[PDB]
């Protein structure tokens, strides 16, 4: 090592104009980023937006989690919107989720009945889904056999 | 100046100044850049924390690639006073490998599904039709044919 | 009725510490198909999600007169952000979120004039009540003769009494001006600090009025203003090489 | 892809942006109205224009407009990279400008008038033809003398408020207008403290001249700044390098 | 400690420059700088970097305090997480588009946790309700309402 020991700190100036070209006593003298930096590991960047260049693409990776907040809304576009979630996906809204567009579902998946099984003779209770003319959706009671969505109340509103 | 590593600091012992081989660490408080047309990392950037002004808006964008991110621990998404869209033209694609995903909104909407066709014979193909369980798990079941959204087993509670 | 349109944001509150502060929301803010205007709507403040404001908070909002105002504390030095909701008849809500910075004053050590007012009494339900705080620097402001309360700095509130230390923000920070600080001394109170009536009705009947003292600071740290001061003695620091 | 423009310094350049040239449709054919485009510029290898150049546009159905008055400082060559980016097929393209600033010809412009225009938009202002119809409107008041256009800027720029849309309130633009010759007796009068005096309190400026931009420019008559660049700013002191 | 030249710098063991400071601008050769400042950085207008990291902090907070935060990428928006979880929150609305395109939902179970309940009367209109089915493609769609079972009726869209 190469130490300095001091209550303000190294500066430096050229002799030829008297301009102090790099001092420490920083609450003075402000300092100016210099140029050739590559990267930078600040500990809180307050910054309006973040491009990456004309062909290249903007990685964010992180270790931990990442938390975004946007406090009048979050708006994501693109062309295919992707979340390959390891875990749970938990859409948790507060009024109403608008599942605009043709929506689809894997059946290799999802438990789908299979044709001999009627071995449980108690009817459980169960529901059957129902499309209002709006959009909402709303269950009904089964009972019987060979039932649809006929209903005499509005559960619509 | 040469060796392994310069350094500066006060008596009671603070770094304001070190430019050893692998960075150069600076003590500056409140570093301030007034580029106007910005600046250029080529590298990267390493922050705990981005915040936009309180006037503007955040706006991570890539011009003419996708955007990539990668959090293993997790993502969180808030939008504490908007909706939180996302438009997208050619595939929207919700997954978890071994989860689950819940609805929790307080009604849900479905305005663009394909509205069917009258056909007198029809066709062959058992059409499943989507039945909920009691505590909201979906499922499928085979078309009209005798029993109805039962034969389950016990897969659902 | 069309939901209400946020067609001007706030975005940006300033404060500082001790100073009393208000704002009064703009008459373009919001803007309904059918009210036209902010002061027919129904403006409430948040805190977060929905949660409301608590009534001890040191920012509150007077909805009817559609104003904001509050005393930040000693110990709230940063940025909060909050949220303004609209509501109109039909029950459709607007929000507005903002952020208020409550930074601490440019003189906060360097002012040149520092007060002592004591009261008998207790300070635990002053310190606690924002309320009380507040009519207790307006009592000061009007005491004072100047109706604006924005120049009061209130600092510190002790135990036992309640000695309540301020400066004069309007006051210039370098050189003291001595000559308006004992007009003030004349106006206030008495040669040996027994306060001036005016200054004990204007006072009452909130608290009991004593007696006061003003010391100094800044430059002339070392002059006591109360006329009983041995102005002569200073820094006294005159040795010999 | 590149183009080559030329600029004077200290006066007003506008190149609109238009969907023809990027999405390179046939001429024969007309572009849909129902295409949407949203352009950004940026200087080249940065990722913002300068301080001299703004960009603006309404909707992304209307055309985007790039503006601005180069300031002595900035002489010379500079590239502006154009990104257009269609907001329905997802699919951007690129294109380049080339801009060399020259240098001012003919006699300096020593008269300015500041005005505020609350009739018009930036979007409304930028073309040539208003500019042109506004600069002959001005002219009868101004005569003799011919009027140049300096700078212009939209109001929000200058601490402006979002208008309520009740009826026609707009935000409002700043046009510089420089000339030559004196300005005439009317354009003292307006700026003289009587009428400051007067809108101080809510009376109307005084007008004792007859108005030609009206109804086609309602124009805040009380606030025009007037500015007389006779007698320049002396010469600034510069340090020699020591020895 | 005052150093009064005309070009400092500082310089590696075996020689490789370090950092320079002279009249024509400060330089750091190392590729890499670090502010250790509470405060951090305050920039001005744009950042253009191809990667943002947050180095052993293991955890990284984008937020815009006081309008709305947005994404966009016109090839594509990815989120990944090997082990993780996404929780998405909102006291307005989520309002999930597509205009072309599909919505699939890749999930072994899939829950609704608010669903109200209607009683099943056939004094009430027909018109204005609708039934779900999905056939073996693995698409929704929608049949006419009715007192009986009608999926197998309005099944020629999928074909
Ligand atoms: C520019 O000129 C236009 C019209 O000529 C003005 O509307 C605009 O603001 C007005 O400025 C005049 C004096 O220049 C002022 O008398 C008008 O009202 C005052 O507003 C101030 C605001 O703080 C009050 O304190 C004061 O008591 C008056 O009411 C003012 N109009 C408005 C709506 O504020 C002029 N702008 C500038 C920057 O000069
Ligand atoms: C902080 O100090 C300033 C001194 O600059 C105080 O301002 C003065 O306050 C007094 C009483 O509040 C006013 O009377 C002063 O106005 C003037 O008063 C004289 C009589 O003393 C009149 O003859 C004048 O016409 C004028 O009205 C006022 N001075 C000025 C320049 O405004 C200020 O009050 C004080 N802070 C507090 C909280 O008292
Ligand atoms: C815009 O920014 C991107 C950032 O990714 C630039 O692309 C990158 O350019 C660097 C050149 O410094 C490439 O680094 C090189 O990589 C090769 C192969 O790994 C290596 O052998 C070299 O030693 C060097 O490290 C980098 O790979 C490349 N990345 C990508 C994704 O292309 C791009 O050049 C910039 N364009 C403009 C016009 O500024
Ligand atoms: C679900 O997605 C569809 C597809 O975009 C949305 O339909 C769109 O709705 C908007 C507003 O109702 C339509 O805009 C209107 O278009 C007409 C011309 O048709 C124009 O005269 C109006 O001024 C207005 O701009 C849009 O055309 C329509 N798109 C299609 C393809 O029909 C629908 O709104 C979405 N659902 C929800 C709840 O958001
Ligand atoms: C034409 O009008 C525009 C309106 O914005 C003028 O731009 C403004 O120019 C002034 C003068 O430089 C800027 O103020 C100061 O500029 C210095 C740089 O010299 C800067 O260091 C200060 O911090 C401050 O910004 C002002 O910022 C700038 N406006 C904007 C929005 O950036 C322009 O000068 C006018 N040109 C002519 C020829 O009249
Ligand atoms: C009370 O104080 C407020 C702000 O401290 C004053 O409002 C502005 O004060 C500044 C400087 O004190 C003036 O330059 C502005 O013109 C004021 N704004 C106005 C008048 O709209 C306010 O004037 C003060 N009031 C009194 C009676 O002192
Ligand atoms: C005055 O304020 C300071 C703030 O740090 C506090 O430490 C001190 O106890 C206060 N003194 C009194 C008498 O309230
Ligand atoms: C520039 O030259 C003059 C000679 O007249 C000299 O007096 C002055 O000191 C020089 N400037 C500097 C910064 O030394
Ligand atoms: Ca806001």
């Amino acid at each position: 090592k190469t130490s300095i020991t001091s209550d303000i700190g190294m500066q430096f100036f050229d002799p030829r104009t008297h301009n102090i070209l790099f001092s420490t006593d920083y609450e003075t003298h402000e300092f100016h980023l210099p140029s050739g930096v590559k990267s930078l590991n600040v500990q809180k960047a307050s910054t309006e937006r973040i491009t990456s260049n004309a062909t290249s693409d903007l990685n964010i990776k992180v270790d931990g989690r990442a938390i975004v907040r946007g406090n009048e809304g979050v708006f994501i576009m693109g062309k295919t919107i992707e979340f390959h979630m390891g875990g749970d996906v938990e859409l948790k809204a507060e009024n109403s989720i608008i599942l605009n567009g043709t929506v689809m579902v894997s059946p290799t998946r999802l438990p789908s009945s299979s044709s001999g099984d009627q071995s449980g003779s108690g009817d459980w209770v169960r529901y059957k889904l129902c499309m209002c003319a709006d959009g909402t959706l709303f269950k009904v009671q089964v009972t019987g056999h060979n039932m649809g969505c006929q209903v005499s109340d509005n559960p619509c509103g | 100046a040469y060796g392994k590593r310069f350094e500066v600091k006060t008596v009671s012992g603070k770094l304001l100044f070190s430019a050893d081989d692998s960075e150069v660490v600076v003590g500056a408080e409140r570093l301030r850049v007034l580029g106007a047309e910005g600046t250029v990392f080529p590298k990267s950037i390493e922050t705990p924390n981005v915040r936009a002004d309180p006037f503007k808006e955040l706006r991570l964008e890539s011009p003419t690639r996708s955007l990539v991110m990668e959090a293993p621990k997790g993502v969180e998404i808030n939008a504490e006073a908007g909706n939180m869209e996302a438009i997208c033209r050619s595939e929207l694609r919700l997954e978890s490998k071994d989860g689950e995903i819940k609805l929790d909104a307080a009604k849900i909407k479905l305005p663009r599904l394909p509205r069917g066709s009258y056909t007198p014979t029809g066709t062959r193909q058992k059409v499943f039709e989507v039945c909920v369980c009691a505590n909201g798990r979906l499922f499928l079941s085979q078309a009209g044919t005798g029993s109805t959204c039962q034969i389950n087993t016990s897969v659902c509670l | 009725n069309q939901r209400p349109e946020l067609k001007n944001h706030i975005d940006r509150v300033d404060a500082w510490v001790g100073t009393y502060f208000e704002v009064k929301i703009p008459s373009d803010t919001f803007y309904d198909n059918e009210d036209t205007t902010t002061d027919k709507l129904k403006l409430t403040l948040k805190l977060r999600e929905q949660q409301l404001v608590g009534e001890k908070s040191w920012v509150q909002f007077n909805s009817n007169s559609q104003l904001m105002y509050g005393l930040p504390d000693s110990s709230h030095v940063g940025k909060h952000e909050y949220f303004m909701h609209a509501t109109d008849k039909g029950g459709l809500s607007a929000v507005d979120a903002f952020e208020i910075h409550v930074h601490k004053r440019p003189q906060g050590d360097k002012a040149p004039a520092r007060f002592k007012a004591r009261l008998a009494g207790d300070p635990a339900p002053v310190v606690n009540d924002i309320h009380k705080k507040i009519a207790l620097v307006k009592k000061l402001a009007f005491a004072f003769g100047d109706r604006n309360c924005s120049s009061i700095t209130l600092q510190n509130i002790t135990r036992g009494s309640i000695v309540v230390e301020w400066t004069n923000n309007t006051l210039p920070l370098e050189p003291c001006p001595k000559e308006q600080i004992i007009g003030l001394s004349r106006r206030i109170a008495d040669e040996n600090g027994k306060p001036r009536p005016a200054f004990s009705n204007a006072l009452e009947p909130d608290f009991k009025a004593l007696s006061i003292a003003v010391t100094g600071s800044g430059s002339c740290r070392h002059l006591q203003f109360i006329p009983v001061a041995p102005p002569s003695p200073g820094s006294s620091a005159a040795p010999a090489t | 892809q590149q183009t080559t423009l030329h600029l004077l310094v200290g006066r007003v350049f506008v190149h609109p942006l238009e969907h023809a040239t990027f999405l390179r449709l046939p001429e024969h054919v007309a572009v849909p109205p129902t295409v949407r485009l949203t352009y950004h510029a940026h200087l080249q290898g940065h990722p913002d224009l300068p301080r001299w150049l703004h960009y603006t546009q309404r909707s992304p159905y209307n055309p985007g407009f790039l503006y601005g008055s180069p300031t002595p400082e900035d002489r010379g060559y500079q590239v502006i990279e154009v990104t257009a980016y269609n907001r329905d097929s997802f699919d951007t393209t690129r294109q380049r400008l080339l801009l060399l600033i020259g240098d001012p010809e003919g006699p300096r412009l020593p008269y300015q008038a500041e005005f505020l225009v609350r009739s018009h938009d930036v979007e409304e202002v930028l073309p040539t033809t208003p500019a042109n119809r506004f600069l002959t409107a001005l002219g009868g008041l101004w005569e003799p003398g011919e009027l140049q256009l300096l700078n212009i800027t939209s109001a929000l720029d200058r601490g402006g408020r979002v208008p309520l849309p009740i009826e026609g309130r707009k935000e409002g633009v700043y046009i510089k207008v420089g000339s030559a010759t004196p300005f005439s007796t009317c354009l003292k009068m307006v700026a003289s403290p009587d009428s400051y005096a007067r809108c101080a309190q809510g009376q109307p400026p005084l007008l004792s001249c007859y108005d030609t931009l009206a109804p086609h420019f309602r124009v805040d008559w009380c606030n025009v700044s007037l500015v007389d660049k006779s007698v320049p700013e002396p010469l600034d002191e510069v340090p020699t390098p020591g020895d | 400690v005052e150093v009064q030249s005309q070009h400092f710098q500082i310089n590696s063991e075996d020689g490789k420059p370090l950092f320079s400071a002279e009249e024509q601008d400060v330089v750091v050769g190392t590729g890499r700088l670090r502010v250790t400042g509470p405060e951090g950085a305050l920039f001005e207008h744009s950042v253009e970097t191809p990667l943002v990291r947050a180095d052993p902090f293991q955890d990284l907070r984008l937020e815009s305090p006081t309008r709305s935060l947005s994404m966009d990428a016109p090839r594509g928006v990815h989120v990944k997480a090997n082990a993780g979880k996404l929780e998405a929150l909102s006291q307005m609305d989520i309002i999930l588009q597509s205009s072309e395109g599909v919505l699939v939902l890749d999930a072994e179970t899939v829950g609704l946790t608010k669903l109200k309940q209607g009683t099943q009367g056939p004094a009430g209109s027909s018109n204005g309700f609708y039934e779900i089915c999905a056939c073996p493609d693995g698409k929704l769609y929608l049949s006419m309402a009715g007192e009986v079972t009608t999926c197998e009726e309005h099944s020629h869209v999928c074909l």
